[PDB]
């Protein structure tokens, strides 16, 4: 029989996708200073639009205690600990994921949340005043009072 | 007047009778969140002070702690004594149901007490592991050798020059270590480990191997004259950890301590923490945190019956229920990390009712099946009667708690007497035995406190609060997730929380629970920094391994297999 | 005076404000809108105490503690509940429009704002409205602009107007719409705008250099180093991570440039992070490049060196003291030369004698802003010495803050002070070849050839002194201007003659410490401040050495062939034809060097030398002042088969295996005392910073801070197994976060600022003993000289007016901040912002030779035709053509010269 | 495949060491207690826990005292690399002084993924290329090159779509 496991268990790493399917992940580096292990390095990128996302993201499973402080101090819910524990490997240089083993196609544990909505820095698809809780630019040159 | 208030106990009548004895000169006293009164004494008073305290009306009977500090980087001293290192000296009067924590200044150039071992025998261990990883020398002291580190270890590790991460590894010293261990038992020097008498032509020396660990025996045929357990293979740098873990992400370190525990061991580090930055946690999380404690205590009671019972000679679904409870609420069996500074990681998943249900309602069954298997079992109970039993006085004067000390008749749980995390609002009972605590009373109390905590249990779930999951307080860790995702102000809190650390405001705080093997403190010293400045933690197996040549001394080696058995202890624990 | 703050009583100075005075005492107060260079403008109004009338008062007051006077007797709280309910509100108010941006906000970590929400204890949102938004302007490539992360709290304009005086950036708008940026998009035209990136406390302005490769402050990797861009040396914080230079950030010294840079120094460190750097010794056979080892590399230029007759070693200014002593002791003293020509060399030792046995004080870059009248002469002091011209408008502003401190207005007071002192200033008068960007502070500004420059300081100095030598021929317009001059120096109490060697005129230098004798024998307070060229300029020529022209004539006539190379591509100082014909004569070229220059193609062996991120080392300020720079990180940790050792300790190994045939990797230490045993005159390099077994209680000082995150990630692309952590047997510091940087340690070199409660640049107020002053343990670096007790004697050689002559040309320096640099050229970012190459004439020149603006001109300069397109400029004199120094191209040393056959293309 | 340093009898032999495998088990730590013969008769060497400095020689004598051919699991975070234990007294991973043939990660793992690691274990076992006896033959042995677990498993985990959200047991 597959052995079951609650949707809160803290196996496999994986970073997930948005609704709209770019990647969540805006390279903050919050998930790597909370990790107690320094197991997650990444590099910070920017596309033509101003979309801050990772160059690379490695974590280092041969590292890491599955303790999920990187998934509680995301604050895109990019990271997520997920309930998968078969990470058997043959050499412990295998155990180093970068991204290509962690960008899963879907949102993972968290089905709707999108950071970009709520960031008032401007990406491609939402300029400013298009985010949650935010009034259209008023140009400084308005004729009203 | 809230519980984490800063109080100097100047009300304390220990106070008003030691300023009475020496001299309002002759202390100093410290205002601290300890929740104890902490005096500082001159070197030279420390045990003229100990043996008046030893002899009072309702008298301080057990050294609960003694450790070193490093203060050199210590920059909030105001009101303190000149110091470059201390010792502090927690000691319980249990008649009195207070405590007093001494605290003796050394400079760097002069870095030596006098021993404390005529007073209270525990401060034998307690004072090789200060000299061990302080370098703080005890004058008097019989066997003043290393105990967590090898003999042959340079450096004191727990001082603050001393660099914490692991240096390069060196094949060589691998194969002159197992070079040392290949003839150790032909270059066995009695000597160097505090024995005498070697080789009356009849004593035989021996090494043997909870954990794993060593004890040397000295043996009249099969008689034990005198044994030394050696331990510190088991150590992992926890407090040293400490110091380099933000007081966020130290939490998966304190489930490691004592890894039968969890969240057992979640809850005194987190209640000192939550002293230190003034939180008062709301009542949810209080039964929250006790029934995730409960929990852990019974899978670890099982399993230390269930060991028992095996190695004597008289399991693993109960503990496998549990573990999938434990999973669905934190999605960890083993080391869940789940108490936060402040409340919990999430709240209560929707279901756990029913799992918890499903637990109790299908466990009193189980309860007679073991009372039946042990208390009703003959040869277990002609096995186990007798074998390594000791009174009051040897449970006091050794630091012995939990199981062992109640089984000796002193009525002394942490829950009801200092009770924390809301334990005074259930209903329970403390299994005390007779006046004698042998192998068979232990394991009787550890039965009849399983019992007790399935009526927490019970009580948890009949009435579990509606509430927060987690503190309003602006320093509460991390703060809820999903404000941290709408809200700016919330955004910036948990970004500087779990990057730079939370900011604890420079204060002393200490925590003491009744854990799973017997009593379980944090005491934690804050330099208002985003990391601990010193982690102290006491644990009981410490204590209750040391009491093992004082116990066994002229039985059988079988008499200490299941002595060994019988003490609740892990070495993890021990070494920490 | 006596404050007592929470019923505690502290002794304060009674001329500060309660905000400064606090924070001195180790209290926090949150605050905005007050900086301890600019003063209190009471905006943000986040600083609130309560105050009480007396001891036996309950009720109080809240007031500003940045505009309130710490006077004695005064009483205050700071955790009063309505004072602390206050200052949440205004947390809140701010917070009410800030935009959802710390994850994806350069600030994240390192936020002024962030830190002042979490201290006084706001995380709960209450506000369920909308938030205002801002559209972003484009400042250029050096600025990154949000406007929607701003507070208003108005630093940045108090700061770039009022302190910087720079005139692109305000405030516009109004109630809640203020928009703080420049009228139009475009460059931030300050050369001092890069400040803007700490003065904001919240992620508007942004290093976009940094943005490019962006890491947070927990992750960077610091050291404290000594900019290298020019020769002021104001102290900076390099920080590193995953091997590459990161950012600079200002490192505070009181004495030196406390809390600002200048926009070369902050943004013109990306030559470090260039691909075709040299990372290995390669050793060039045939046409092929063989890759050595440190140690082969040792044995086979120790052989070919012993082989030779004689070995000549190049210095350069760009270079340590440590690079150019080991130089000088691998090749002998009498076969070291530097590596500048011979007229800098003359122009710098001259400025040496004047510094250090002119009998006149020099100055501190900090102290200049103390004095009462400034002249300077010859020196494009923005373009070339660029702090020292911030701290001339400090100067300059002393006048009005005279004035309102003779109506007893408090010197923090500062728009009072401004408003008393509306356009007063003290008297600044600029001399040179053309416009200035101090022209407008300036009292007058003179534009002639340098010959004239000089002959006006000559003349300055005969009407100060009439023993001082006299100037025939000063027309009576002049004349007048001079007498203007004069009774201005003659009025102050504390004047300044600030000039320089980049004049490129010897009797500019001669001018100037005649005026400041002159103005010394009159008893005035005069100081003298000399901007050299490069950032060891002066410990060069403390050293000495032959010219460049020299080692050229060694290498030609065949008596030295073997030569030694350092740290100098040679053809800023000469003419590249002679250069690489005297190379290519010689039978063993050795370049050490860590930029790829042009001359490493005729080079035999190449030495991978470290720049100043990856070496330790001592170089001497303008004024003298001997300063260490530490390694920020080991090259080798990301790439283990990269040799990049510093230069001293290659020219001293090479020097260990050419005397003995065995390698000597020294430590810096030993070199330190090589040195102050040999050179006398630069002994007061040991005092400069402590030596490696320095400690803190026992423990060094730590790189990177206590959160520094990914240890056993970093390098796992690379391999699983964590290497070992590189090991400092050369400073005091380590590679690590086992360490100490707490703000009481008993120390002077501070690699980065943090104290819990304080992640941003104003973590810098617990590092110092009141705020804005010195650090708590004195500002690190020692004067090499002292002030000598006698004076020179006036120098006679006066010289003739220019006359234009026909055929001839002479080229005017102009100096530009972004390009004339060498290495901060070579960075990527500085191409955006450099001016494109353009040859400047008077309108009467270009009307005889017949060219309008934009025309492309050719000319033949050591026989190499060059053609560049014409700027008309009208300031310019007739006769001289004005050409860009130190731009591709064009050496510093055609300043002076002369020009021929310039004609239309 | 590639290896690092008649037919049908080799494969039987190999087969006969796959489905034979007799553990010992090394405690150490709390790995061990999740998880659950003398080292001259076993074969495998499980290492579940921390290689703390004062048993590392422990952990090195009894892999030295076991017999050809012998294999390494090494269970957790602590065996694997020290894990979240990179300080004074803890060895940085067991493969600093002994060499592992299958790494399992978790702190601690499940018992399931020992059981994975048993049959990763076995197909490395069974395809590689060992001496059939000390005279006859290369005196080599050849461990085959695997293609890694997450290469292999790559498609399927990033197909992943959505996942139960965490507020149900
Ligand atoms: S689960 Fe814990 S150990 Fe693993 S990467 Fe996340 S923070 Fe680090
Ligand atoms: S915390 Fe989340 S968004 Fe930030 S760098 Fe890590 S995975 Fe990316
Ligand atoms: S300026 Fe500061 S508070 Fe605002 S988004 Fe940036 S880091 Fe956050
Ligand atoms: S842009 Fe920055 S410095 Fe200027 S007012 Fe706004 S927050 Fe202050
Ligand atoms: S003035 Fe000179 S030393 Fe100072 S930052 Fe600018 S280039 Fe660097
Ligand atoms: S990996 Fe985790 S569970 Fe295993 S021994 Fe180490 S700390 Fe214990
Ligand atoms: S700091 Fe005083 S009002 Fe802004
Ligand atoms: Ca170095």
């Amino acid at each position: 029989e597959p052995v079951y496991l609650p949707p809160r268990y803290r196996g496999r790493i994986v970073l997930t996708r948005d609704p709209d399917g770019e990647e969540r992940c805006v390279a903050c580096n919050l998930c790597a200073v909370a990790c107690p292990v320094g197991c997650i390095s990444l590099q910070k990128a920017e596309t033509k639009d101003g979309r801050w996302y990772p160059e690379f993201f490695r974590i280092n499973f041969s590292r890491c205690i599955f303790c999920g402080l990187c998934e509680e101090a995301c604050p895109t819910t990019a990271i997520q600990l997920t309930p998968d524990f078969e990470m058997g490997e043959y050499k412990r240089q295998d155990l180093v994921y970068e991204k290509e083993d962690l960008l899963i196609s879907g949102p993972g544990k968290y089905p709707e949340y999108n950071f970009y909505r709520m960031a008032g820095m401007a990406i491609d698809g939402k300029d400013k005043g298009e985010a949650e809780n935010e009034a259209k630019p008023i140009d400084v040159k308005s004729l009203l009072p | 007047e809230p519980a984490w208030q800063t109080r100097d106990h100047l009300d304390d009548p220990v106070i008003g009778e030691l300023r009475n004895r020496f001299g309002p000169d002759a202390f100093t006293v410290q205002a601290t969140r300890t929740g104890v009164p902490v005096v500082w004494i001159k070197r030279e008073q420390l045990l003229e002070v100990g043996d008046f305290l030893k002899k009072l009306p309702k008298p301080y009977v057990m050294l609960f702690d003694l450790h070193g500090m490093d203060e050199r980087l210590r920059t909030h001293r105001e009101g303190l004594p000149a110091a470059d290192f201390s010792v502090f000296y927690h000691l319980i009067s249990i008649d009195r149901n207070r405590d007093i924590m001494l605290k003796v200044a050394l400079a760097e150039n002069d870095l030596h007490v006098p021993t404390f071992t005529k007073l209270f025998p525990n401060a034998n261990w307690y004072e090789r592991e200060t000299w061990d990883l302080f370098g703080i020398t005890f004058d008097g002291h019989p066997n003043l050798r290393r105990i967590m580190m090898p003999q042959t270890w340079k450096g004191h590790p727990l001082r603050k020059d001393y660099p914490a991460r692991a240096t390069e590894f060196s094949p060589f010293e691998l194969t002159k270590a197992k070079q040392d261990l290949e003839m150790e038992a032909l270059t066995f020097k009695p000597e160097e480990w505090g024995m005498k008498r070697g080789t009356n032509e009849d004593f035989m020396f021996l090494n043997l191997g909870h954990g794993a660990f060593r004890i040397v025996l000295q043996l009249d045929g099969e008689e034990i004259v005198d044994c030394v357990p050696d331990i510190g293979y088991h150590h992992r740098g926890a407090e040293k950890m400490g110091e380099r873990q933000s007081w966020h992400s130290y939490i998966p370190y304190t489930d490691r301590i004592e890894y039968l525990g969890g969240c057992v061991n979640e809850m005194p580090y987190v209640l000192a923490v939550e002293k230190l930055a003034g939180i008062t946690v709301p009542d949810r999380v209080n039964v929250i945190r006790v029934m995730l404690s409960e929990l852990f205590r019974i899978n670890s009671h099982l399993l230390y019956i269930s060991t028992f019972i095996q190695d004597v000679g008289a399991a693993f679904t109960d503990r496998q229920k549990i573990y999938d409870l434990v999973e669905a609420i934190t999605g960890f069996r083993m080391h869940p990390a789940w108490f936060r500074i402040g409340g919990v990681a999430h709240d209560l998943p929707r279901g756990w009712d029913r799992l918890l249900r499903e637990f109790l309602d299908w466990m009193p069954k189980r309860l007679a099946s073991y009372e039946k298997a042990a208390l009703q079992n003959t040869i277990l109970k002609g096995r186990s009667q007798g074998v390594a039993a000791y009174g009051a006085k040897e449970a006091l004067e050794w630091g012995t708690t939990g199981a062992g000390l109640r089984a000796t008749g002193i009525d002394f749980d942490v829950r009801k007497a200092r009770p924390y995390s809301g334990y005074e609002n259930f209903d329970f009972e403390i299994p005390v035995g007779g006046g004698v605590s042998d192998c068979y009373t232990r394991v009787m109390l550890k039965v009849e406190e399983l019992r007790q905590s399935l009526r927490i249990l019970e009580q948890c779930l009949n009435n579990m609060p509606e509430g927060p999951f987690k503190a309003d307080h602006p320093l509460t860790t991390p703060p809820p997730k999903e404000r941290t995702l709408q809200h700016i102000e919330t955004l910036i809190t948990h970004f500087l929380q779990v990057s730079w650390g939370p900011v604890m405001p420079a204060n002393e705080s200490f925590q003491m629970i009744e854990a799973t093997k017997g009593i379980n403190s944090y005491y934690l010293t804050s330099d208002g920094s985003t990391m601990s400045y010193r982690t102290r933690v006491r644990t009981p197996s410490f204590a209750h391994l040391q009491q093992i040549p004082a116990a066994i001394r002229g039985s059988l080696v079988s008499d200490l297999i299941v002595y060994l058995g019988s003490i609740d202890f892990v070495m993890s624990d021990v070494d920490r | 005076a006596t404050i007592h703050v929470d019923g505690k009583e502290y002794e304060v100075n009674g001329a500060d404000n309660l905000l400064e005075a606090c924070l001195s005492l180790g209290l926090d107060i949150p605050y905005f809108c007050w900086h301890p260079a600019l003063g209190s403008v009471g905006a943000c109004r986040q600083c609130a105490v309560k105050q009480y009338q007396n001891a036996e008062d309950t009720r109080g007051r809240l007031v500003m503690s940045c505009m309130t006077p710490a006077s004695d007797g005064t009483f205050i709280s700071i955790d009063d509940e309505e004072a602390k309910q206050f200052r949440e509100s205004v947390v809140e108010w701010l917070m009410t429009n800030h935009p959802h941006d710390c994850p994806v906000c350069e600030e994240g970590g390192n936020c002024h704002l962030q830190d002042m929400t979490v201290m006084t204890g706001h995380s709960f949102r209450r506000y369920r409205f909308t938030k205002r938004t801002h559209r972003n302007q484009d400042l250029g490539p050096f600025i990154s602009h949000e406007m929607n992360r701003c507070i208003a709290c108005y630093r940045c304009v108090r700061y770039y107007k009022d302190y910087a005086d720079g005139t692109d950036l305000g405030v516009y708008g109004a109630h809640d719409n203020v928009y703080f940026g420049r009228p139009e998009d475009g460059t931030l035209e300050s050369e001092f705008s890069g400040n803007l990136v700490e003065i904001c406390p919240t992620g508007v302005f942004t290093d976009k250099t940094h943005s490019e490769r962006y890491n947070r402050k927990w992750d960077m990797q610091f050291a404290p180093s000594i900019c290298q861009q020019c020769s002021i040396g104001c102290n900076i914080s390099p920080g590193e991570r995953y091997g590459e230079l990161r950012r600079i950030e200002n490192r505070y010294n009181g004495t030196v440039n406390h809390y600002f840079l200048c926009d070369r120094g902050r943004f013109g460190y990306g030559y470090v992070n260039l691909k075709d750097r040299p990372r290995q010794p390669v050793q060039r056979r045939g046409d092929d490049f063989i890759t050595l080892n440190a140690e082969q590399a040792m044995q086979g230029a120790a052989d070919i060196l012993r082989q030779s007759k004689k070995v000549i070693g190049i210095g350069s200014p760009r270079a340590s003291v440590e690079s150019n002593f080991a130089l000088r002791e691998l090749v002998g003293e009498e076969n070291f030369y530097t590596g500048i020509a011979h007229g800098e060399q003359e122009r710098l030792q001259l400025a040496l004698k004047v510094l250090r046995e002119g009998g006149i004080y020099t100055p501190a870059l900090r102290e200049i802003e103390s004095y009462d009248a400034v002249l300077v002469l010859g020196e494009d002091v923005t373009q070339t010495g660029a702090r020292v011209a911030l701290a001339v408008r400090q100067a300059v502003k002393g006048k009005a803050r005279e004035m309102a401190a003779a109506q007893k207005v408090a010197d923090w007071q500062i728009a009072a002070i401004l408003n008393i002192g509306q356009r007063a200033k003290h008297p600044l008068f600029v001399t040179n070849v053309d416009d200035t960007r101090l022209d407008d502070i300036a009292a007058w500004t003179y534009r002639a050839p340098v010959e004239d420059q000089a002959r006006l300081g000559f003349a300055i100095a005969h009407a100060l002194d009439n023993s001082a030598p006299a100037v025939d021929g000063i027309e009576p317009e002049l004349q007048s201007k001079i007498d203007v001059i004069v009774q201005a120096l003659a009025g102050a109490k504390k004047p300044l003659i600030i000039s320089g060697t980049n004049a490129g005129s010897l009797e500019v230098i001669q001018a100037a410490a005649n005026v400041a004798k002159a103005l010394k024998g009159r008893g005035a307070d005069v100081g003298i401040t000399m901007i050299a060229r490069s950032v060891n300029s002066m410990g060069l020529g403390i050293m000495g050495g032959g010219s460049l022209e020299e080692a050229l004539t060694e290498l030609e006539t065949g008596r030295a062939d073997a030569v030694v190379v350092l740290e100098n591509d040679l053809h800023r100082h000469a003419s590249a034809i002679r250069v690489n014909a005297a190379l290519a004569k010689a039978p063993l070229v050795m370049v050490v060097d860590h930029q790829r220059t042009a001359i490493m193609e005729n080079a035999h062996l190449v030495l991978s030398a470290a720049s100043f991120a990856e070496s330790d080392g001592t170089v001497i300020n303008n004024e003298g002042r001997a300063q260490r720079f530490f390694q920020v990180y080991d090259p080798a940790y990301y790439d283990s088969k990269t040799v990049m050792l510093e230069s001293w300790r290659w020219l001293h190994s090479l020097h260990s295996t050419l005397l003995s045939r065995e390698v000597d990797w020294t430590q810096l230490d030993h070199v330190i005392d090589a040195v102050v045993a040999k050179i006398p005159e630069l002994a007061g390099i040991k005092d400069a910073a402590p030596d490696a077994t320095f400690r803190i209680r026992g423990q060094k000082l730590a790189r990177e801070p206590h959160r520094y995150s990914g240890r056993t990630a970093m390098r796992a692309n690379i391999s699983v197994h964590e290497p070992r952590q590189p090991q400092d047997i050369d400073t005091m510091f380590t590679f690590s976060m086992e360490g100490n940087n707490q703000p009481t340690a008993h120390r002077s070199q501070v690699p980065f600022a943090w104290a819990p409660g304080w992640n941003s640049p104003q973590a810098w107020n617990k590092f110092q003993d009141e705020v804005g002053g010195k650090l708590r343990f004195g500002d690190p670096g020692v004067r090499l000289f002292e002030t000598s007790e006698n004076g020179l004697d006036y120098f006679t050689s006066v010289p003739a007016r220019f006359q234009p002559q026909d055929g001839k040309w002479r080229i005017a320096p102009y100096y530009h901040l972004f390009g004339s640099d060498e290495l901060s050229q070579r960075a990527p970012v500085f191409q955006s912002r450099m001016p494109q190459p353009y040859i400047k004439l008077n309108p009467a020149d270009a009307a005889k030779l017949g060219v309008n603006a934009g025309t492309r001109v050719s000319f033949s300069y050591d026989g190499n035709t060059v053609t560049l397109p014409v700027e008309i400029a009208e300031g310019l004199t007739a006769g001289q053509v004005g050409l860009p120094m130190g731009m591709s191209g064009i050496a510093p040393v055609l300043a002076g010269a002369h020009l021929e056959d310039l004609k239309e293309a | 495949m590639d290896y690092t340093l008649m037919g049908k009898l080799n494969d039987m032999v190999n087969w006969g060491r796959k489905n034979s495998i007799w553990p010992y088990n090394f405690g150490l730590s709390c790995c061990y207690v999740e998880m659950v013969a003398s080292p001259r008769q076993a074969d495998l060497m499980v290492v579940a826990g921390t290689c703390f400095t004062k048993m590392a020689p422990v952990i090195q004598r009894l892999y030295d005292q076991m017999l050809e051919p012998k294999w390494v699991i090494s269970m957790g975070a602590c065996a694997n690399s020290g894990g979240m234990y990179d300080i004074y007294s803890v060895v940085q991973g067991v493969d600093k002084f002994i060499p592992v043939d299958v790494y399992i990660p978790g702190c601690p793992p499940r018992p399931e993924a020992y059981m994975q690691a048993l049959m990763l274990l076995q197909e490395s076992i069974g395809k590689e290329r060992r001496p059939l006896s000390w005279v006859v033959g290369d005196q080599g042995v050849y461990r085959a090159n695997m293609q890694s677990e997450r290469e292999r498993k790559r498609g399927e985990r990033i197909a992943v779509t959505n996942l139960r959200t965490p507020d149900e047991i």
